[PDB]
């Protein structure tokens, strides 16, 4: 399920959430490009 | 190979040496030197071989790599196997040694087993001597459609053949190398970091290692305001093309004849001509007769010499020394107490009815160094491949004799022995006379007959870049169009033929062949020049028709308001034609459901004479093999009696 | 003979329709020398104006190092922002 | 029926079914 691999991820492979310090554009690639295309 | 461009017969001569060194043991698991020479193996039908210590004979390579077996030079040329199944990593190549090595093997399970191979097995050929160049591209061909990326600098993607093994059978590229696995090579320069040793930058890539370096073929010849590392280039890598930055590029490609075959490499301004024209060029200098005299081209590629020391066509001397007597039929080259006889060919049959024959190019009294040239053979001057002439050729209409690729040209071209060539016809009488396939026996032996050949209504010429013509029509020199000079043209092509085709680099070759000839130049570019400027070939061309134009006192050679063309004027009536005409002096070589349409038109008659029945009498009988028979009745629409054919 | 007075030009869709005109007027026997005689017009023509090609009479039209320079910077930029991240591979292909 | 009969120099015998299955340009 996506909560053991999310905890083995963490002990065994180091997995973090870091911060994302994104640029405007960067920032506006991955909240538009989830709606669609055009 | 790392710094110059390797001999053409490399790949044949290296490999033979492999067979006698390595693979001879290899498959027993002493070698005599013959006891005839290899002229003799050709005057007496013999085979030019050696003796193994007595299991057999083992036929011997000659330096040009190729072999003579009942007197026939035979050339076995390169396979390629399966080792993406068209990547050429995936692939491999068996040469000479591959496939000599094999007979050994099968004769051992030892001179039948190789007359038989050279004689029956599709991979031995007739080696083609119809002029230098047929004969050292023959041994460079692959045999198996499409380009693949890992070709590039391996196998040249024009030169293939036409009709439908097209894409089956290639060639290798100039600087290509046959690697340890069967692989094809080919050099590339490597950019190294600053702390390495590096003693040769120039290194071999194996098609497998090609894909994982980031190879360039731009310049660094950009900067703006900030460094060099950081301009952008285009690349190759993992199959496909990018941009980016120097400081990422791995390799770069420096040769400028990597990529290409040997064909397409002796065509000037290339990159001015579509890639199939280019094509159709290779196959066309492959069809050059040598001509009785010979003359190097005003514009080539520079190749030419390339061709000429590898063809084995001209004479090399083997030893240093000084020339002390020089003739027809031999020169005499002494040096360190060691004096030298060496025969010279003279009106020598080839295999395709070409005349060979040798020139001396030394005088008594000149030193020679090891490797330099002493007497032209055919279709060489100097040193150099030359396949045609330099003549002045004017592109305009002329009343539909040039009409499509017809070609109009000069009496003087036949009187002047222009394009007359010497063809030497052996059939199997007395010395010297006129038989009557007119023409002067020569040699008897079999019984050599020699014909000097004018050019003709008919016979066909073509330029290096696909421009291919028959002639249609002869005119007096008076009849002719005729320049400012009063010079008469001494051919007239089709406009027309040029756009449709797309082969522009002829405009650039004549323009600059007249440029040279006035300046008494000879020029030799390599491809794609614009990679040091824009319009760089536009820039040569007109510069030196200026400085010809300029230094001869002949403005019509340099136009401002149209350079290139000048006004020309009709020799029939002395008037100037409308338009301004490109004039130029290029180089030219000379060379060697109808039953249903009748059913459309409602001929019968016709139809029935051009079918006449034995045909039908036939099929009978082979139906009646099968227990089956095929009766014709007649049945009368008067009195309704039935008549059997007599079938 | 009734025939129209063209007075702009003959280009090769024109003749066309003027031959087969003839055709359903004349007859092919009339238009057979017809077109002997226009045939031998044409080439005749052809070689007193002597049409040809040089290096200045292929054109590019005035606006294309504009065009091009303009294509090159849009693709430079957005290779610049491919490498940041800030659009992804299939963006830069269609590009 | 198959594999057909072959001879010595490994060719397929061929059976009655299979049986039975220069210009010059002139302007005037």
């Amino acid at each position: 399920t996506e909560d053991e691999a999310r905890r083995r991820n963490w002990i065994e492979r180091g997995w973090a959430p870091w911060e994302e310090i994104l640029t405007p554009e960067a920032d506006f690639a991955r909240k538009s490009l989830n709606e669609g295309e055009e | 190979g790392t710094s110059t461009i390797p001999g053409f017969n490399q790949i044949q001569f290296e490999g033979f040496y492999r067979f006698i060194d390595q693979g001879l043991i290899e498959e027993l698991s002493q070698l005599v030197e013959p006891l005839i020479k290899e002229r003799d193996a050709v005057y007496e039908s013999l085979t030019y071989s050696s003796e193994l210590y007595f299991i057999g004979n083992i036929p011997l390579m000659n330096s040009l790599g190729t072999f003579i077996v009942n007197g026939i030079y035979r050339v076995v040329i390169n396979q390629i196997l399966q080792s993406d199944m068209n990547h050429l990593k995936n692939k491999r190549i068996r040469s000479v040694a591959d496939l000599l090595q094999d007979q050994l093997g099968l004769a051992l399970a030892l001179t039948t087993t190789y007359e038989s191979f050279f004689g029956l097995h599709p991979l031995s050929q007739v080696l083609d001597r119809t002029n230098p160049l047929t004969q050292i591209v023959h041994g460079r061909k692959l045999s198996y459609r499409d380009i693949h990326p890992s070709h590039y600098g391996r196998i040249c993607p024009i030169d293939t053949s036409e009709g439908i093994n097209v894409g089956l059978i290639g060639s290798l590229s100039i600087h290509a190398r046959i690697g340890d696995w069967g692989s094809l090579e080919s050099p590339f320069y490597e950019l190294v970091e600053k702390s390495k040793k590096a003693q040769i930058r120039m290194l071999f890539l194996s098609p497998s290692q090609d894909e994982y370096y980031m190879i360039a073929a731009g310049n660094s010849l950009a900067l703006n305001r900030g460094i060099q590392e950081e301009q952008v280039v285009p690349a190759r890598y993992r199959q496909e093309f990018l941009t980016i930055a120097w400081e990422e590029v791995h390799l770069r490609s420096i040769f400028p004849f990597q990529y290409f075959s040997i064909g397409a490499s002796l065509i000037p301004f290339i990159e001015h001509n579509d890639a199939n024209r280019a094509l159709m060029s290779s196959n066309m200098q492959r069809q050059a007769v040598p001509l009785s005299r010979s003359e190097k081209c005003i514009v080539g590629t520079g190749l030419e010499r390339q061709v000429a020391l590898d063809s084995g066509v001209p004479a090399i001397a083997e030893h240093e020394g000084k020339i002390l007597y020089t003739d027809t039929e031999k020169i005499i080259l002494s040096g360190n107490e060691n004096t030298l006889s060496i025969p010279l060919i003279m009106y020598q049959r080839s295999n395709k009815n070409t005349c060979m024959h040798q020139k001396p190019q030394v005088r008594r009294g000149k030193c020679i160094k090891k490797g330099q040239i002493l007497a032209d053979g055919a279709a060489t001057v100097g040193g150099e491949l030359a396949l045609g002439k330099n003549v002045l050729v004017a592109y305009m209409p002329w009343e539909g004799y040039n009409f499509e690729d017809a070609v109009l040209i000069s009496e003087c071209l036949v009187y002047g022995d222009i394009y007359t060539s010497f063809h030497i016809r052996k059939y199997e009488v007395m010395l010297g006379s006129w038989v009557e396939g007119r023409g002067r026996v020569i040699d008897v032996r079999r019984v050599y007959i020699s014909q000097k050949r004018e050019i003709k209504v008919g016979d066909k010429v073509a330029g290096r870049h696909g421009n291919k013509g028959i002639i249609s029509k002869i005119l007096p020199r008076q009849d002719m169009p005729y320049l400012q000079d009063g010079r008469p043209v001494d051919m007239v092509f089709n406009p027309l033929g040029v756009p449709s085709r797309m082969n522009v680099g002829q405009i650039f070759e004549c323009s600059l062949g007249l440029a040279g000839s006035l300046l008494d130049r000879h020029y030799r570019i390599a491809p794609f020049d614009e990679r040091y400027e824009q319009e760089a070939s536009r820039k040569l061309v007109f510069s030196e028709l200026y400085e010809a134009s300029k230094q001869t006192a002949n403005p019509w050679v340099f136009e401002p308001e149209y350079p290139g063309k000048s006004r020309i004027f009709d020799g029939r009536t002395g008037d100037p034609f409308e338009q301004p005409v490109i004039i130029g002096k290029p180089y030219i070589l000379k060379l060697i459901m109808e039953v249903w349409a009748l059913e459309g038109f409602g001929v019968a008659h016709i139809l029935q004479e051009m079918l006449t029945p034995e045909s039908f009498r036939l099929l009978v009988r082979e139906l009646r093999s099968l227990a089956l028979e095929l009766n014709h009745f007649l049945v009368s629409e008067k009195n309704f009696q039935i008549n059997r054919k007599e079938v | 003979a009734n025939l129209v007075f063209h007075n702009k030009v003959i280009d090769g869709t024109a003749i066309k329709r003027l031959i087969s005109r003839l055709i359903d007027h004349f007859g092919m026997a009339y238009t057979s020398h017809i077109l002997d005689q226009v045939k031998t017009l044409g080439f005749q023509q052809a070689t007193a104006t002597s049409i040809s090609l040089g290096i200045d009479d292929l054109l590019t039209i005035p606006s294309k190092g504009w065009l091009v320079q303009d294509a090159e910077q849009q693709s430079l930029i957005l290779e610049k922002h491919h490498h940041y991240g800030n659009v992804h591979a299939v963006e830069k292909l269609r590009q | 029926r198959g594999q057909p009969m072959r001879d010595g120099h490994n060719k397929v015998y061929k059976s009655f079914s299979d049986v039975i299955e220069v210009i010059v340009v002139g302007p005037s």
